[PDB]
């Protein structure tokens, strides 16, 4: 008959040269490739490994990929044989409250991110620092102790579902100062983390640190340093282990998918990790995304029987981009408009492939580039100036100066000005000053933390309020010749303390000059 | 179930290997396992034509019998149409005189599926282009596939087997389209035989275009064949070395022949002529007088050779009583023919429809030709025996022997008409001798059905010099396929026919005659048991007479109201009434001369009914000389069964007939002469044929009898007024 | 020898090209669909897909939904092949009190399930404010606590019953404060909760929160400022999660259904939601109701073999919508009486497939409106207004006069009319003033909560009652020249609490009248 | 033992159908089917004392063999002595020296015993 060495339900030399699924009259049908036909229709050319039951060695097989056969709420791009499926979980902290041990207690609304530094999971929280001295509010003394209390949401970004189980998750203040671990009550819940999803979802509560439902629950306390210390830094950090538990898998005698007790996550993650070649980008709101690709590993003899991955093709299969008229392009944003870091070893590996080709442009050479297993690719963005964990918090002042442009409804009650999303988030405030024709300036917010100015509206805007810190006032223009500068700051010149000579005005930050108009019907 | 260490060794048996031949005893084995699953005909065929097959390393136009190709030439497409270069691709194959096939060795074709499918893709490239276009291939089947692959409803098939130019051509092919663009076909054709050949791609092309899976199925199983052997049968040597063993086989019975033997096949090649002085010395008396003054050419019972005799017979030396001695001297000139004795028999030599002694004369002979042919035809010198015959179609149908071939050009075949032979010409039942060829010889003008027989291994024949075989008496062929073929740009017929005995047959017929008097005593509400429909039928023509009563009594329905149509059916199942719908002679279904009086007095025409038994018959390849089809045919005798029964409706102690009555001769002197000829002869035919006009298919013939004659009109529709 | 891929038990040139199921002389016959024959009789025509043994996903087969073969209590609108079958369960909250841990409030409050702009069912319970400050009627200083205490009613509107095993519902006041966790008592109640039907019944004894036999339920408090806030908004929120218990099957042996221990819903509503379209629809009597109907999704070769499905052919086996004389409608209710809703994916998908058909009005090409999977479409009623849940809540000036204009009795004493039960849902209640020539108005009832004059009655035709707050004595006019108008508060007006400046006035109610007459002998 | 799936095959068995051939295909294999059981010696004996069988359609009063009944014979006891007429009966036989078998057609003879 038709050799099949592997078992999975795809003969060998379609898996060597291209097949593709194709319905004719409403019946699946796995076919060779016949490119006169399935490129007019928009079928894709899959190719996999002959001799492994699944080709990025995760728990779905080559033929329940291709045929759609799989768990539904795995992601599209995770269909294809040669991305691998697997979940990453991390930890999104939506605001904090401290309170003292026994009004007396502070409640600020907290940002956090994911990082990813030069396996495991984090992710870094910043305490908003502007206002609404943290020891003169709680009223603490050197015997004091704090009580820390806070709202988190787990929240998926993989390409698999995780069935009833979450993660045990530490909190490390500093570098190594664990304040507590926190566990998923009761072990099971019956709940789903879907890709690209929350739990409690978004229109649901979050889970708090010690509920007000629960008691029995570990308090969470700190001493007089560890305040000290979190006052000076505004930052905790969350550390995620890997225990995702079962998995579900397909049924064939009635199309049931069941989470089968027999199959874990924790024993074929260290071989997802072992096989294959990881790509982060973050072009699409500028928030990390990984994902990873099989590759050949040439000296393993069933791993240089996987295909050959170009790192074009890679690109195209993982992240959605398009080549609409040669230049490969992320929706509309071309890849001249991205960086590429490396690690020290695919560097070299990347170097030894560029001298072999005589070529010394890879912007030109992605179709030549051959990727081998165990890599690190990091794809950031030109535009924007990055920090020890890769987060965007600085940027250049042309794209910063142009981001504010396009201008709507000027007024002297503030700006409503049309911006854009990505530059919403580099950007941490707004200093607003008043300067007459003869050359003097007067700042009108003089505090470090009196420039949360701008608000966004739900209609997809945000409005600059200049009433908010002059006494709810509209602004005084006594006479309307002289002018009213309104400008911004980078979050990488941003103060988050009072000065060590104790300044708390708004000399020596760093800012940008966005805006200056006469005062008249022009503003 | 399996467990797992059964796993190590299903995998250790893909995986692990024992002995390695080397480089280039895997390289000539893997060529080998390439060509292997080409049918072995076209391989040679291939060297028939003059070919050569080079397996060879590196390069393929650095190879000698590639040099002088130009720099045009080496600019490839492959199976998909995408481009390539000959230093680049890895076969070629050269066109002309001298074709060569070029295939670079490697071990890529024992796994892939791309390599060998562009290998068969040239060896199919080949076929269509060299050893096809040698017999005028492909043709008006294969332009049926692509218009049905054109005009389906999915447009995958046009995606899958179509160029460019194929898909924006606006209307169908026509013939033409073969004649000015051959290379295109030819690319087709190669297309699905690569597809069908390579066992992967195999499903894939029953899946988007279904009509070339079947085609190139049949093909691979019957044609390739029948090509092949029609390909040696254009070079001579392979028809002479057939023509040894074939005297050789048959040398003793012709070892064992005596005098009367070959006086027998003598007499059975030509008929015995009849002598003139032995005509005239046989009457002498007052005979002599009545055949010295008669009107020649008034009388239309004799045929124009026959009335061309008479006047030779009367420089030798009416439609009252000397005519019956015409009846009676009709039998007295015909040549002693066994052929055309068994020929319009029908297998019953008993028919008492001829003389005495002449009828035993054939009897004996007949008997003495199938006891000579006593010998089989089992042998081991030889594979499958294709034996011809060239036949004229109005041996076979009269109805279609005129306009089959088109009237602009005679080298043509009218394709309506031919669909029409091709519907359902099923079977063949051959009761007279077929005098067969071992070779090809060219037709004669009037033969453009060109048959080919392949024999059982039972068959039963003799021998002849001149190069040409005899078969014997009640053989039964199954047709395979119907065919236009082009030969010497004279569009033609070709036949092919399979033997099978008569049992098989004639329990088709069996099965037919049940179906179609269940379904005919269901439309009219009659007895269970009662036999209303019969087939005597045994000639070449069987199956599409056997087809065709469905028709004829479907358009004898629509024709005429259902009142009249139960009503005289019934009047005839009390009177043992059958429709015999059978193709051989009218005096011998043994329901005529059970009541008539004289044995010259026999008719032989297009229907009849005879009066006593209350029968109708009809003559499957005859036309008749005023009808246009059948089904006027028998609404034609339908009008002599409903004036039986009207004549039965007047008194039942009286006449048969209401038109002997001297009620309707007054109608037939005043309104008898406005319409066609046929019916002006007496009454009775001028009756059925305004039976005939009255209930037409269109209105106008219908109103044309309307227009001409009225009052017979009235008097029909007061004939139906008889219920 | 006959094809069957799916091994639901119907072969697959019956499930691609048409089959209907008939019953002959007292039995069934599954047959091929002959159209001459079977139009006649009015039987259904099914399709389906050959490689799923169910299509839309749910634990019922193909050939089980379509000859009867199933546990009963399945809605009829279910046993097609293409609509899903699944439970869908909200919590029904009746009346409640707030005691001080008399001097306690009892009020009734009215819930209805609601949809926002997948996961979870929400339920918005509203509290009566009218006349029975809550402060002081209990008595409750700063540092008190408050206690909760209600009556609840499970309640299913799914298609599909649930065994055994109720749902475990979380209690949630304004945004996203929790007050407690309603769970199962005694953990298996041995009951039947079907299609359309409240446990406990509508005849027996509520479900009550810290009931009086059991002690051992946690109490349901608050604090002070939660307390303040329930106040202030007058408004709950119960979300309720999914743990379905088990699924009732059919045993081929002996007729018998029963309940399946290894078969379960918790693993079968996550292939509904992803396979799947959503309709939801409020024509029968105001209540978000909730369908699924399986539909193709084009880039899943296993979802690609599902028959195709129109949006006209959706409402008609989903909702049953019939044409008696071409124009679709819902029983005698038209529907360009509806508008559509969409979400932003399917509003994209909708204008792709009307701009590929030339076509610019939706009502008049719903025929040719391919569904595919993943989509959520809304329709609602025009005549009314509706807020951010999408509950009715309002009406145009219009309409509410046009259906109370038919009016039966108009006296000194009252006002009785026929009323439609669908305007009987956005009315808060009624007010009469007496309005004079110079300008004056006279409300006789000067409070935001003496406004529930209206009452049901048995006739089932509500008389508006001028005795009740009037201290129980009609209305005399001095004068009939100026006039007497009444008129009805609908629920997007009513005001539930006094302003900041403590008005309890009838300023600010915007008013929509019922009534218009010169006072006189008209009315 | 039977497992489910099994009765899942017998009931589709007795139950899915492939193909239908109209009405009046199985209107004459009903009405041979129900003659197969009968044995052939009385069926050929009625057709050697020349009878007829008839199977017809519609009402059995308005074949034409049975035209001249008088009002009194269309009056019939059926197998269990009850009343019955003969426009809505289905199947007479007529006496004397030409007998008739009128049968009406239905689907209702292949599973039904009365
Ligand atoms: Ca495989
Ligand atoms: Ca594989
Ligand atoms: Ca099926
Ligand atoms: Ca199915
Ligand atoms: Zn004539």
């Amino acid at each position: 008959t038709v050799p099949d060495r592997d078992n999975d339900g795809i003969p060998d030399s379609l898996e060597v040269e291209g097949y593709t699924v194709d319905v004719k009259n409403k019946r699946t049908f796995l076919s060779p490739w016949i490119s006169n036909i399935h490129e007019k229709k928009g079928l894709t050319k899959y190719k996999s490994s002959p001799e492994k039951w699944s080709t990025a060695s995760d728990p779905y097989s080559d033929f329940e990929k291709v045929t759609g056969r799989i768990d539904g709420n795995v992601s599209p791009e995770a269909n294809h044989p040669l991305v691998a499926a697997y979940p990453i979980v991390h930890v999104d902290m939506e605001n904090i409250i401290l309170s003292k041990n026994e009004t007396r207690t502070i409640s600020k609304n907290t940002s956090t991110s994911r990082t990813h530094t030069s396996n495991s999971n984090s992710s870094t929280v910043a305490i908003d620092h502007s206002l609404s001295t943290w020891a003169e509010t709680m009223g603490l003394n050197t015997a004091d102790t704090a009580r820390l209390n806070a709202n988190i949401r787990y929240v998926n970004t993989g390409t698999a579902p995780i069935y009833n189980v979450l993660p045990t998750t530490s909190l490390v203040l500093g570098k190594n100062q664990t304040l507590a671990t926190i566990k998923a009550k009761e072990n099971q819940l019956s709940q789903i983390l879907a890709p690209n999803n929350y739990y409690p979802s978004k229109n649901l509560a979050p889970i708090a640190l010690n509920a007000q439902d629960d008691f029995s629950s570990t308090p969470i306390t700190m001493n007089y340093n560890q305040f000290l210390e979190l006052e000076k830094t505004k930052q905790l950090r969350l550390d995620t282990d890997q225990v995702y538990g079962n998995i579900a898998t397909y049924n064939f005698e009635n199309g049931r998918v069941r989470v089968d007790t027999g199959s874990n996550w924790s024993e074929v993650l260290p071989q997802i990790q072992e096989t294959t070649a990881r790509i982060i980008f973050n072009g699409k709101d500028l928030n990390l995304v990984e994902r990873r690709i099989a590759a050949v590993n040439p000296s393993d003899p069933l791993e240089t029987t996987k295909p050959d991955m170009t790192l074009k093709e890679a690109l195209k299969i993982a992240f959605g981009f398009n080549e609409p008229n040669g230049n490969l392009q992320y929706q509309g944003k071309d890849i001249t408009e991205f960086d590429f870091n490396f690690d020290q070893q695919t560097s070299q590996n990347i170097k030894n492939q560029l001298a072999e080709l005589n070529a010394t442009n890879i912007y030109t050479v992605l179709d030549k580039i051959k990727l081998n297993a165990k890599m690190n690719i990091l794809i950031r963005d030109k535009r924007f100036h990055y920090d020890r964990n890769n987060i965007a918090v600085g940027a250049d002042e042309s794209v910063v100066k142009e981001a504010h442009r396009e201008v709507i409804n000027s007024s002297t009650e503030g700006l409503l000005l049309n911006i854009d999303k990505d530059i919403r988030k580099i950007l941490s405030g707004y200093i607003v000053e008043i300067e007459d024709t003869e050359g003097l300036k007067e700042v009108i917010n003089d505090r470090y933390d009196m420039l949360n100015i701008s608000s966004l509206r739900q209609d997809g805007k945000t409005f600059i309020d200049f009433k908010k810190y002059n006494d709810k006032l509209p602004l005084y223009i006594s006479n309307p010749n002289y002018k009213v500068n309104v400008y911004a700051v980078t979050k990488e010149n941003t103060i988050i303390n009072p000065s060590e000579n104790g300044d708390t005005s708004t000399n020596g930050i760093k800012k940008i000059l966005i805006f200056s108009k006469k005062g008249y019907e022009i503003g | 179930n399996k467990t797992q260490e059964e796993h190590l060794k299903e995998i250790m048996k893909h995986i692990v290997k024992i002995e390695v031949k080397g480089e280039e005893a895997v390289k000539k084995e893997a060529a080998e396992k390439l060509l292997e699953k080409v049918p072995s005909d076209v391989l040679e065929m291939y060297k028939a034509i003059g070919g050569k097959i080079y397996i060879v390393d590196g390069d393929i136009t650095k190879h000698i019998s590639l040099e002088a190709l130009s720099e045009d030439k080496k600019k490839i497409k492959d199976i998909y149409g995408k481009d390539a270069l000959l230093h680049e691709h890895y076969v070629y194959a050269k066109e002309g005189y001298e074709p060569v096939l070029v295939i670079q060795s490697s071990e890529d074709y024992v796994e892939n599926t791309e390599k060998a499918l562009n290998v068969y893709y040239e060896i199919g490239k080949i076929l269509s282009r060299d050893i096809l276009s040698k017999i005028n291939q492909p043709y008006q089947k294969f332009l049926d596939v692509l218009n049905t692959i054109k005009n389906a409803s999915d447009s995958d098939g046009q995606d899958l087997l179509f160029t460019n130019q194929l898909k924006e051509h606006p209307t169908d092919f026509s013939v033409e389209f073969l004649e000015q663009n051959s290379n295109e076909v030819q690319e087709v054709f190669a297309k699905a035989f690569a597809y069908y050949i390579e066992p992967q791609h195999r499903d894939v092309l029953q899946l988007y275009a279904p009509e070339a899976f079947n085609y190139m199925d049949k093909f691979n199983e019957q044609e390739i064949n029948l090509s092949l052997e029609e390909l040696k049968d254009q070079r001579m040597l392979s028809r002479y070395e057939k023509w040894e063993k074939i005297k050789q086989h048959y040398q003793h019975w012709s070892d064992s022949l005596s005098e009367e033997g070959r006086g027998l096949l003598k007499k059975l090649q030509i008929p015995i002529e009849p002598k003139k002085d032995d005509i005239i010395h046989s009457l002498s008396q007052e005979e002599k007088e009545l055949l010295k003054r008669i009107q020649i050419d008034s009388s239309d019972f004799l045929s124009t050779e026959e009335k061309e005799f008479l006047k030779k017979l009367q420089i030798d030396i009416l439609s009252e009583k000397e005519k019956e001695f015409l009846k009676k001297l009709k039998l007295d000139i015909q040549p002693y023919d066994i052929n055309q004795r068994l020929q319009d028999t029908g297998g019953l030599i008993d028919s008492p429809s001829i003389n005495l002694d002449v009828r035993k004369q054939y009897k004996r002979d007949i008997q003495n030709i199938d006891a000579l042919l006593h010998q089989s035809i089992g042998s081991t010198l030889y594979n499958k025996i294709y034996l011809y015959e060239n036949m004229n179609i109005n041996n076979l149908t009269a109805t279609l022997g005129a306009d089959l071939v088109d009237s602009t050009d005679n080298t043509k075949i009218n394709r309506g008409i031919f669909n029409e032979f091709k519907k359902n010409f099923k079977y063949s039942i051959s009761s007279n001798y077929m005098i067969v060829d071992i070779n090809e010889r060219p037709a004669l003008d009037n033969e453009r059905l060109k048959w080919r027989i392949q024999l059982s291994p039972d068959t039963r024949a003799g021998y002849l010099e001149n190069g040409k075989l005899i078969l014997q008496r009640n053989i039964g062929l199954e047709i395979k396929d119907v065919q236009i073929i082009k030969q010497s740009e004279k569009e033609y017929i070709r036949i092919d026919a399979k033997v099978v005995p008569k049992s098989k047959i004639d329990t088709k017929i069996q099965e037919a005659q049940l179906n179609i008097n269940q379904e005919w005593n269901k439309a009219l509400g009659l007895p269970k048991y009662t036999k209303l429909i019969t087939f005597n039928v045994h000639n070449r023509y069987a199956s599409n007479i056997v087809e065709s009563a469905y028709l004829i009594l479907n358009e004898w329905k629509n024709n005429i109201q259902s009142d009249l149509i139960k009503k005289v059916t019934n009047y005839l199942v009390d009177g043992n009434g059958r429709f015999v719908f059978t193709d051989i002679t009218l005096p011998n279904i043994a329901e005529q001369y059970t009541h008539q009086d004289e044995i010259y007095e026999q008719v032989h025409s297009k229907g009849l009914y005879v009066p006593e038994s209350r029968s109708i018959l009809l003559h499957g390849p005859s036309k008749g000389v005023e009808l246009r089809n059948d089904s006027e045919g028998f609404i034609h005798e339908f009008g002599h069964a409903v004036d039986d029964y009207a004549g039965y409706l007047l008194d039942k102690n009286q006449s048969d007939l209401v038109t002997n009555s001297k009620k309707f001769i007054d109608i037939f002197k005043e309104e008898g002469s406005n319409l066609t000829s046929y019916g002006r002869t007496n009454e009775a035919e001028f009756f059925a044929e305004a039976f005939r006009l009255m209930h037409s298919t269109d209105h106008a013939e219908r109103l044309k009898v309307q227009k001409n004659a009225p009052k017979t009109f009235q008097f029909i529709n007061d004939q139906i007024k008889f219920i």
